[PDB]
Formats: C-alpha cells, structure tokens, sequence
RNA sequence: CGCAUGCGCCCGCCGUCCGCUUGCCGACCCGCAGUAGGGGCCUUUGGCCCCCAAGGGCACGUGUCGUUGGCUAAGUCAUCG
RNA sequence: GGCUUGUGGCAGCCAAGCGUUCAUAGCGACGUUGCUUUUUGAUCCUUCGAUGUCGGCUCUUCCUAUCAUUGUGAAGCAGAA
RNA sequence: AUUUUUGGUAAGCAGAACUGGCGAUGCGGGAUGAACCGGAAGCCGGGUUACGGUGCCAAACUGCGCGCUAACCUAGAUCCCACAAAGGGUGUUGGUCGAUUAAGACAGC
C-alpha cells in the first residue's frame, strides 16, 4: 500500500495556484504541512503539500542539493521525457493543445473525426454481422 | 515575498539636556507589521523599562532585518511572556521555517489557537536559531531525519482553479495514497 | 442522425436570471443579476463585458404576426467572484423572469 | 394552580374522533401473519348477529372455585351461511406498501352479488360484468384469464379472494344486496394461493373451513348508533350539583 | 502531536495461514476458520513474506496519528494474536458453581449448546442460556460442580461465560453474604 | 453558492454518501435558480454526529406538536425522502410563490425507481462524505435513522436495490463486451485511414 | 376492477385553427463498491501498467429550422408492423 | 403580569467534629458558592371612559425538586425492615 | 447610555455630576427592539464605502492558511443581550519547576 511517499528526490506536480502544471523536486521537508521544493527554472522555496500531487518519478539526490547537481540528477533520471510519455503527464499537454486549437484546425479535426467514426461504425457493423 | 511580521532594529535615546549632553543610546529588536508600529512598541518598552518617554525622547534609527538565507530551513527558538485570563506566564517554543518572520507568524498563530492569547498580549523576550542537536521539542526533532518518508494522508480534492469547477460530476473522486 | 427541427446555428450562450441587485432588506430592479453558462470567474466575465443580451418571451396577443416579445439589454460589470454579472435592460426585467433564460450574443465584438 | 384532587380522565383518547363510521361493514385492518409452511386457508368470514341466549356448563379449571362446578354464561348467536367465492385479488410489495396489481373475477356472478354494484338495481339495465363474462367463451379470452392468473402468481406477494354472502337465505333480513369482502389466503406459496383461490371460483366455503370450536376469534363491526349525545352519557363525566 | 509513523509488527507461525484485504483479516489453522473486520480502524495493514526463509510478519502502522489513534495498533495486534491462538490451540474457560445451601442443578441440552439452571437459591424459575456460535459447554467429571466452555473465538467463549454468570445474579440480598452464583475460575487453551 | 448555471431539462442526483445539510443547501439553491432536480437513493444519505445524536435530535423534533390540536402540525415524516424534502424546505422561502415553485421543481425517491434506473446519475462533490468528513468521525445513514424512528420499508428497498444492481451488472457486462468489439473494430479500421489518424493523433489522450 | 347514455359518446388517420406549459435550440450518455484503495496484463511467493474528476466520450456537428432534380452499396437516425 | 430574591424554599464545596475505633455507611460546626419564583417583601412599568375581587365544586393538560409502582448501585445491607 | 457617584441585598428601583442620545428622526446593521454600532435625509443616474457580512433562507467564497474541540447534557456559534458560580476530571492540548535512568529508569516474571 501507499505507492507514493513524500521523499527527498520525489518529483511532484503543482496542482494548484499560479504554478499549476509545473514539476518540482522535494529537496527537504519543513514540517507535516509544507516542504522545500526546487526545479531548474525557479528559486528553491517552501510550498504546502495541499498544492502538490506526487508522481511515480524519484531521483537520487541528497537534501538541499546544488542547482547543478539537481539538474544533473533530473537529466540522468530523464524526468521530463518520462512525465511527458506517461498518460498522466500527456493529459495536461493534450488539454493545452485542445485549448490552443483554432477555428480552421477545429473544423479539420471535426472532418477527420466524422470520417473515422463512419469507418469505425462500418467496421463494427460488419464485425457484428460476421 | 511578503511577510506579515517584520523584524526591526530600532535605536533611540533621551533628548540631550544640560545635565546629560550625550545620553545613553538604546537599541531594540522588535516585531511588528510596520515600522510605525515597531517604533510605537519601541517607545512603549523604553518608557516602561528606562523611564524615557516619546515626548522627551529622540528616534535615531530604524532598519529592517531580513533572513540571510531564506532558501534553507532553520530551527527557531522563541522565549516569550504572555498574559492569560488569570495572570502572566513565560513560554519557550520551537518552530521550523525558512525565515524567522515565518517562525514568528507561526508563533502568533499557535498562541492564538492554543491559549486564546491576542497579539497585543504577547511580549517576545528572545529569538534564536537553534542547531538540530540542541532542539528541545519533539515536534521539531521528529523531522530531523536524513531519510524522511511519509505519505500524504490528507489531501483536499479541487480543480486547478474555479474556472474548471462544476456543481455536478459524473463519477465520484478517485483517491489513493 | 438526430433528425432534429430547430435553429441550425447557435451564436449565443444562455444566462439564468437570478434576480435583482439587492441588500438583505432592499431591492434595486434597475439592475439584473445574470449567471452566464460556462462563466465561473469575474476574470472570465471580462470577455462578456458589454456584450448584448436579449430576453425573449411569449405574450397572449400577436405583435407583427408573432407572440414573441424581446427586451434588449447588456452586460455592465461583474458581480461577485463566481462569474455572475450585472446587466442593464431597456426596461426593468419583470420579477416573473426569475429563473428564465436570456440569450447572450457575441456582439458587439472586440476581436 | 394544580387540581385539588386527582382522578383518572374520563374516556379514552385512543378512539378519536367519535364520529360516525365511514362504513357499515366491519373492515379487517390487519390480517394474521402469513406462515408459508402451512396449507392454504382463509383468514376471515362474514356473519350476521341473530340474538343472545345463555348456557350452563361444567367448568374444568383446577385451582378455581368453579372447578367441577356449574356456571351460567351469556352467549351470542351469529348466523354464518357459506360464502361464495367470486374472484381473486393480488398485491405487490412496494416501498409505498401493498399495491393492487390485478383482479380476476369468476365467469358467473349471482344476482345477489351483482346487486352490490348498483344503487337502484331494479331500475337499471343490469349490464354489470356482462362483457367480462364473455371472456370465458372465446379461446383467446380464457388464455388472457390464464395469463392474468400467471402474472398474479409471478408478481403478487399477498393473495386475497373475493367472497360474498348468500344474504337472501336469511329471509329475516329484508336485504337482497349481498355483502362482498376480501379475505386473505394464508399458507403455501404464491402459486399455491392462486391455485387455491381459482379452484374455489363460483364455489361455497363453509364457516368451519375457517373457524373451529374452542377457537379464540376477533369480531369487527359498527356499534349501535345513538345519535347526538351530551357529555355525561357520551364520555362519562359526573353530573353537576342540583342547583 | 501527530507522530509521523507509529508501527508495530508481529510474527506469524508457519502453521497458520493469514489473508489481509481491505482491513479484513482471514485466519486459517487446523482447528478451523476465523474472520475479523478491522474496517473501523484507520490503519495500514501489511503482510511481509521472507522469501529466503518463508516466514510471515504482520505490520500495522499509523501515519500522523494522535495518541488515541495510535492506541489501536496494539489492540489490533492483540486481536490477531488471539485469532491465531484460537485457530491453533483453541480457548477453554472454566466456571465453578458457588452455593451455600441449595445445590445448583445444571442440565446440558443436546449438542452441548444450551444450559438450564434450575435450583439457584431454591428458585422454581428455570434459567436458559444458549451458547454462542462455535462454543460448546460441558459438565466436567474430574472437578465437582464445574462447567467447561470450549471454542475457537475468545470473544464468543468469554461472552458465553459472561452470559452464564450474569444469568445467576442474586437480588434483594446482601451479595457479600449471599455469594451464590456461577463464576469464571480459569482461562486457558484447549490444548 | 451562486448556482450551477447549466441548461438542462432535469438533473438526476445519486444522494448516496452525501452530507444531508450541504446537499440540501446546494439543491435548494439550484431549485431557486430554476433547475429541476430528481434525488434518488435518499436512504443512503449520511448525517454527521452519529446515530445516537441524530436519533435524539429526531426525538426532540417529535416532541413538538400543537398542544390543543396535534393534527395541526408539525408533521413528522419518517421516510428518508420526506426527511430530505423537509430539510430542503427549511432552506427555501416556501411560504412565497417563488419558494413554492422551487419546491414543486423537486422530486425525492428512495432507491432508484423507474425510469431513473436507466438514466445517468450525477454526484455533488461539495457534499460528498469522502471529501467533507474525516475518516473516523461519527456518522449514520439516513435510512438507518428512519428505520429506527419508524420507517418500515428498509428491507423492501434493500431487496429492490439488489435486484436492480444485478440487472445493472448484467447490462455493464454486455456494454464491456460491446466496447471490446468496438476496440477491435477500431484496430481493424486503423489501416484504412492514415491522414485522419495523423490529424487526430496530437489530440488523443 | 365493473358499467359507461341512439340528433350522443369513444378510438385511429388526414387538413386547418386555438389554448396551457415548471422557461427547447445537440435541450445526446444506466455499472457496483472504496477512498488507510480499485482495475487490467502477465501468474514467481511475483513484476509491469492505469487512476490522480463528464477536465471524458458520442453525434453530418457542415445546408436561409436548412434551393431545384436524379441515383443510392454499407452505416446510422426516425416512423410503422 | 414584568425586574429583583433580602425573606421563604431547594442544592453544592472545605472538613472541626458525631457515628463502639473511622471526617466523608449516614451526617456536616466554623465558613463559603449557587439555584427557584408554588412564600412574603421591595418597586410602580401595563390596566381607574372597569381585565368580575376568597374558597370550594367540575375538567383538561403540563412540570419534577419521585410518595407509590418498573429496573438498578451503596450501607454501621445476616433475614425482615 | 460610557465614565464619576449616593440610599438600597437587589431591581427594567430611587437620587445626583460631565457629555451625548431618544423625546422631535427617518435610513444600513444588531433576526425581532426609543436609546446599542454606523450614519443623520431635497428628486434621480453612476462609482465607493461605514457598521455588519459572504452554506441556504439572503447580495457576497462551501476562497487561500494554521492549530484546538467530538459534547452517549439540545457541543458551540459575536458589545448592549436577553445569565451562571465555588469546586472537580487519569478527556485532550500546550507550558513551568522538580526526581530516576545504558556503572541499565518504572510493571510482571
Ligand atoms: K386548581
Ligand atoms: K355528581
Ligand atoms: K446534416
Ligand atoms: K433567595
Ligand atoms: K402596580
Ligand atoms: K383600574
Ligand atoms: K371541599
Ligand atoms: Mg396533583
Ligand atoms: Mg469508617
Ligand atoms: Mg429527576
Ligand atoms: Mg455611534
Ligand atoms: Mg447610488
């Protein structure tokens, strides 16, 4: 049980606030409510656990490591690629793409979806009749 | 970076007179939401402990003190005295925070929650940065672990913002630690 | 697939008429409170600021060969934090419109 | 201030309101609990008060002063001719209680029973159940009746038969309009109850098929009417002084 | 003060099978089957297998639990220990009849599942007690005026003994002087 | 609570494991705003404080009655659906025409009667016990409380709900088989349309 | 559940007209249980994967509530038995 | 009727003592904290173009600070009381 | 009515000092109210606040945060205000002063 724990080197997703969608690394624990988080594109700072969603990724680092050491560990663990490839990570990217689609792109996607639905319906009906 | 409570060094003295051409200069480290309130408390303490009033006093300097390294966690010890419904008492507390400002805010909140003591009923006697081995409270000592590991027992379920909030959901939330 | 019979294009969103701007003991019917579907924040209200609105309802008699009547209005400013908006109509909305739907159009457009 | 002296209140509040009953025939408000491990049996019956007399009997009651001694006791006579069964009613259990599902009537109904469905039987054309009876003549009709009985067996939870009295046998009564009532069938499965009810269509059930000697029973009915009454007689309050 | 982690572990004998799923503990041994529903406890139960040796450990822990919450870990462990003891050895309670003048007449019904007490303090009333599931009551032959209750569930055996004891309370008398009754005198294991 | 703001003919809500008061407040606001609500499985509503406290509160409510004429109210309903209805009425100006219409726009049922057994049922996150009540704290089922205070239809509801759940399980198994067939058909059709799959790829989850 | 009126009444189809509506505009969507867990694949006692809101899916969704004529495999929707 | 509660009534706290020895089975001096408005006082807010002024009889309901009755704990409770 | 203050056990009792208020005055808040809080006013549009509030009634978050409480007595819930005391609790939560302890702290063997 308890597949995920908060640990030094644990990668978490910011699930609330202005920093939503960002990956951070827990480098220390202040207390039961907040922890020290870091990442390549921010300044190491405290955050409440209520705004973090623990992921399945963990990197091997000591507490409060240097920026270069943290970056090297993250690159070695390939956190970015693993998160992007995972279905959970791909969800946010797909939502962003769907939001970013424009009118003509949406029309083209609608045409493609309609054609795919028609072909799938034909195939499924033939399969049922077999 | 905004702190509710700021630390000020306030320096003052008594107005020079014929008897005392250079009166003694006093300094204090005080906590207040503003420099105006810091100066007010400085004058209160000077009047109560040195017989120097604001009317016959002089304000020499006031400077803010910022944490040297707000990026790292420290253990803070606070010695204070507070007033209850039936008398005065002394109290030593410990906290863990990146800044002594956060530690003091935690101290005020905890005093309010556990003892129903309002802000104006608390006097801070001393503050210090305590090494890990010298900490006296289990609340802070239990996080002095090289390999600290625990799950998120309590997490509140909410959308990233109210933009995605909806009254109705097709399925119940799926939660697992 | 559906075989429906109705409007083929919808260029408006819906808005529930919550009531009037009011205190606990006073009411000001010159301003109406409207909840626009899909709008959940005063930040999101910024897009609809100034957009035209129509309150369509039926009358017993025929006017210009129609039982339909329309009272035009517009969004003025956000109300609260949850996306409700204040709106002004050419005439004060009747109290019987509470809980009814108005059409919030996409014009006048700013894009 | 508190009442000077204490005595129990006059009358019972459990029989409120003291109005005229909404019915003339006694209504069974609760039937006996059904035990499915017993043969199908009717739970109730209809009778007519005839009169009262007295009897003398030797009492067998060890420890009593009346043991092996004669005792005189008043008794009431109730005439109970056999009841004719004419239909079956089924109910379904629901969160709102028992709901009547369907009613199946026998092919032949007596004039005494059909009188119960009219206010002026003689002046009417006497069309009751005439089209219903024809369902027993067309092959599809008996099939529909059998299907209705099958549905009752499938879905009903409690089964009651419709039974009417042969009132005209008691010429002392000046009534030709028979009394009809629903009598619950207890014992057996639902299918057994339905079969037992159907087999008794247009048939007589004697009183001894329901009750037997030395049995304790309950009697339900409307009391004698006395019209408008004052408090002294209606509730038992004591009379005020002469002056 | 919400201690981070309060954990306790117990060893499981090789002769007992144990299953845990959603705080539902199933215990199997030579004497039979036992089941317990620990769903009311907000604890984490884990079964640790030693691959090299093959032995079993049950670990119960609480995270950020107060003293009140943490007090239940040892309770759950003791309950599991009692289940193991009941499924391997069984439980045996001994009761003794105490009377001053009127001997207590006890009659065991068929199956050793019910007991009748007839002459408690010279009373004409008959006291009926029915043993709980899996518990059997017999009249000892080696010890005078002794009842033996044997079972697999400690709770059920003890509750049957308590029912027997409470069915024979003295009333309207100084109980210090009138000591008549049926009392538990020994608790142990059948084997 | 401004309101859901959705535009629908009606909304069906599965009240299982929902806090009574919070669900009542949310639904009262919806009804006042003009939505039509059908609540099902009212017997599964949760009440904090525990069975003992809720039973004492209901006995205190039962104590209330017009001394000279008890038939003049208050009326103490025992069924869970009626309890929910009265609780909602407590948060609505039911003595005005507006409140009367809002109440009339509401339906409450025990279990899942037809046709709602085959209609999608939604939940209210803001009133869910899993989100509002900490594990370990005392709570009781509205059905249990109603049965204790004189509701005699709990067993019938349980039986009907079990039958409905068995039928729903059969339907769900059929739907799962249909979904597997659809997936296989999609795999078969994959090769037919290349460019369409290319366009859809960056959007598929 | 029975019976339901001889310038009457009732039912079904077609044309037209009026009135009420709890407020049409895609007014589309049935798993159960749990939240100190659930599910799938592979079956080493085991390993891997998914969840982390319907934030999804479905739907010619494309035409003046939608122009004139003809063909129409399969699919889908509607209406009638 | 309303405020108050001196007075009346009903409880509590400490423990010098009583209780063959033992403060607390049962009581509680010297002190001290309360509750109630079925006592009587204090006041004069409502009623003087009028609210029928004692007591009894009858009738209903309500309270508990429980006399009896149901179930219990304690005793300087052998039984009975 | 705040403060000062006399008689009275006390009183929504009776009597004095300063100021303010009601009376003569609506309006927002305190559910309700002559005096409390805010604030005083021609008839209107727009903007912003005071006191007080933002789960529904009912306009404004089931908003972002930290602790305490679990009431098997109707837990508790906002100046006037619509009351509660002395004594207690091995319920739980913080503090203060002491004693023992790896030459081995307390309970059972
Ligand atoms: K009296
Ligand atoms: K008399
Ligand atoms: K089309
Ligand atoms: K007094
Ligand atoms: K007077
Ligand atoms: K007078
Ligand atoms: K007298
Ligand atoms: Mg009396
Ligand atoms: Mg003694
Ligand atoms: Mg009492
Ligand atoms: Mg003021
Ligand atoms: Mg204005």
């Amino acid at each position: 049980p308890f597949k995920r724990f908060v640990e030094i080197g644990r990668v978490a997703l910011v699930n609330y606030g202005k920093d939503y969608g960002k990956l951070v690394v827990i480098v220390d624990v202040i207390d039961q409510n907040r922890a020290l988080i870091d990442a390549p594109d921010m300044v190491r700072s405290q955050i409440n656990f209520k705004r973090l969603s623990l992921t399945d990724i963990k990197i091997d680092i000591k507490r409060i490591p240097k920026k270069k050491t943290l970056v090297a560990a993250m690159e070695a663990a390939d956190v970015k690629n693993k998160w992007e490839s995972s279905s959970w990570g791909r969800k946010l990217i797909v939502q962003k793409r769907r939001a970013s689609l424009n009118d003509f792109d949406r029309f083209k996607l609608m045409l493609a979806k309609i054609k795919r639905a028609g072909v799938v319906r034909q195939e499924l009906a033939k399969l049922k009749k077999e | 970076v905004t702190y509710k409570f700021h630390q000020y060094q306030v320096v003052g003295r008594a107005l020079p007179t014929e008897n005392d051409e250079h009166p003694k200069i006093y300094r204090m480290k005080l906590w207040a939401t503003n420099e105006v309130r810091a100066k007010s408390k400085f004058w209160y303490y000077l009047r109560k402990l040195k017989k120097v009033k604001k009317s016959n006093g002089q304000m020499l300097a006031i400077n803010e003190i910022f944490e040297k390294n707000p990026t790292k966690i420290k253990n803070y010890g606070i010695w204070l005295r507070y007033q209850s419904r039936t008398g005065y008492h002394n109290m030593y507390k410990e906290y863990r925070d990146t800044t002594l400002n956060g530690a003091v805010e935690q101290m005020y909140t905890e005093m309010a929650s556990r003892h129903r003591v309002r802000h104006h009923c608390i006097q801070i006697i001393k503050t210090a940065t305590i090494p890990a081995k010298l900490c006296k409270r289990e609340s802070t000592k239990q996080f002095h672990d090289s390999k600290i590991k625990f799950p998120l027992v309590f997490k509140k379920v909410r959308p990233p913002s109210r933009k995605l909030k909806t009254t109705y959901k097709a399925t119940r939330p799926n939660l697992f630690m | 697939v559906k075989g429906r019979q109705g409007e083929r294009v919808r260029l408006y969103v819906r808005g529930t008429v919550l009531g009037y701007k009011r205190s606990k003991s006073n009411q000001y019917p010159s301003t109406s409170l409207i909840q626009i579907e899909g709008v959940n924040t005063k930040e999101e209200v910024d897009w609809y600021l100034g957009k035209r609105m129509a309150y369509i309802y039926k009358a017993k008699t025929k006017k210009n060969n129609s039982h339909y009547r329309c009272i035009w209005g517009k969004v003025c400013r956000p109300h609260g934090n949850s996306g409700v908006v204040r709106a002004k109509f050419k005439s004060n909305l009747p109290p019987k419109s509470m809980g009814s739907k108005v059409r919030v159009f996409m014009y006048p457009s700013n894009i | 201030s508190h009442r000077k002296f204490e005595h129990p209140r006059h009358g019972s509040l459990g029989f409120l309101p003291r109005k005229r009953a909404a019915r003339h025939r006694g209504k069974v408000k609760a039937f006996p609990k059904d035990d499915p491990s017993k043969p199908c049996k009717l739970t109730a019956f209809l009778g007519y008060k005839a009169g009262m007399t007295h009897i003398v009997r030797d009492v067998e009651k060890p420890g009593s002063k009346l043991h092996k001694k004669e005792t005189c006791e008043a008794v009431t006579i109730i005439e109970t001719p056999p009841m004719v069964i004419v239909g079956v009613v089924g109910y379904v259990k629901t969160p709102r209680g028992l709901r009547c599902l369907n009613t199946v009537w026998a092919q032949h109904l007596s004039e005494e029973l059909k009188r119960r469905f009219y206010k002026n039987w003689c002046k009417s054309k006497k069309k009751a159940f005439l089209k219903y009876s024809k369902k027993y003549e067309t092959d599809e009709g008996k099939k529909d009746i059998q299907t209705q009985l099958e549905k009752l067996k499938k879905y009903a939870c409690v089964i009651r038969v419709l039974a009417h009295t042969q009132i005209r046998k008691m010429k002392g009564l000046k009534q030709k309009k028979a009394h009809l009532m629903e009598i619950q069938v207890n014992g057996g499965t639902i299918a057994q109850k339905v079969d037992f009810a159907y087999g008794f269509f247009e048939k007589q059930v004697p009183v001894d098929a329901v009750f037997q000697k030395d049995e304790m029973i309950d009697i339900i009915g409307v009391t004698k009417g006395k019209g408008y009454e004052g408090v002294v007689t209606r509730w038992g309050v004591t009379r005020l002084p002469r002056k | 003060m919400k201690t981070i982690l309060s954990s306790e572990t117990m060893d499981i004998p090789d002769g007992v099978n144990i299953k845990v799923k959603a705080k539902q503990i199933e215990v199997e041994g030579p004497r039979g089957k036992l089941t317990r529903n620990f769903k009311h406890l907000n604890l984490d139960f884990q079964l640790i297998k030693d691959e090299e040796t093959g032995k079993k450990k049950l670990k119960i822990d609480a995270w950020f639990g107060s003293r009140k919450t943490t007090a239940a870990i040892r309770t759950a462990l003791s309950h599991v220990e009692n289940l193991i003891t009941g499924v391997t050895k069984g439980y045996r309670y001994k009761m003794r009849f105490v009377y001053a003048h009127f001997p207590i007449n006890a009659s065991i019904s068929g199956g050793n599942k019910a007991i009748e007490i007839r002459n408690f303090l010279g009373e004409k009333r008959v006291r009926k007690v029915d043993m709980l599931e899996g518990v059997t009551v017999v009249r000892s032959e080696k010890v005078k005026d002794e009842l033996v209750l044997d079972g697999n569930d400690i709770e059920l055996v003890s509750r049957s003994a308590a029912l027997i004891n409470q069915k024979c309370h003295v009333k309207n008398k100084d109980i210090r002087k009138f000591l008549d009754g049926i009392y538990v005198s020994e608790k142990g294991r059948i084997v | 609570v401004s309101g859901s703001g959705i535009s629908a003919r009606r909304i069906v809500v599965d009240a299982r494991h929902h806090m009574l008061g919070r669900l009542s407040s949310i639904l009262a606001k919806e009804l006042l705003n003009g939505q039509k609500v059908v609540v099902v499985r009212c017997e599964e509503i949760c009440l904090s404080g525990g069975l003992v406290r809720q039973k004492m509160k209901y006995l205190r409510f039962l104590r209330k009655r017009m001394n000279t004429k008890p038939s003049h109210g208050p009326i103490h309903f025992r069924a869970p659906s009626k309890i929910l209805w009265r609780t909602i009425r407590g948060m609505i100006p039911h003595k005005t025409k507006r409140g009367a219409a809002a109440l009339a726009r509401l339906k409450v049922y025990e279990g899942v009667p037809p046709p709602y057994d085959k209609i999608k049922r939604m939940v209210i996150p803001d009133a869910l016990k899993v989100l509002r009540l900490q594990a370990g704290h005392k709570y009781c089922l509205l059905g249990k409380l109603s049965s204790e205070v004189g509701w005699n239809h709990y067993d019938t509801i349980k039986e009907l709900e079990n039958k409905r759940k068995e039928r729903a399980q059969v339907a769900y198994e059929r739907r799962k088989q249909l979904a597997k067939l659809r997936v296989k058909a999609e795999k078969a059709a994959e090769e037919k349309l290349g460019p369409q799959l290319a366009i859809i790829a960056p959007i598929k989850y």
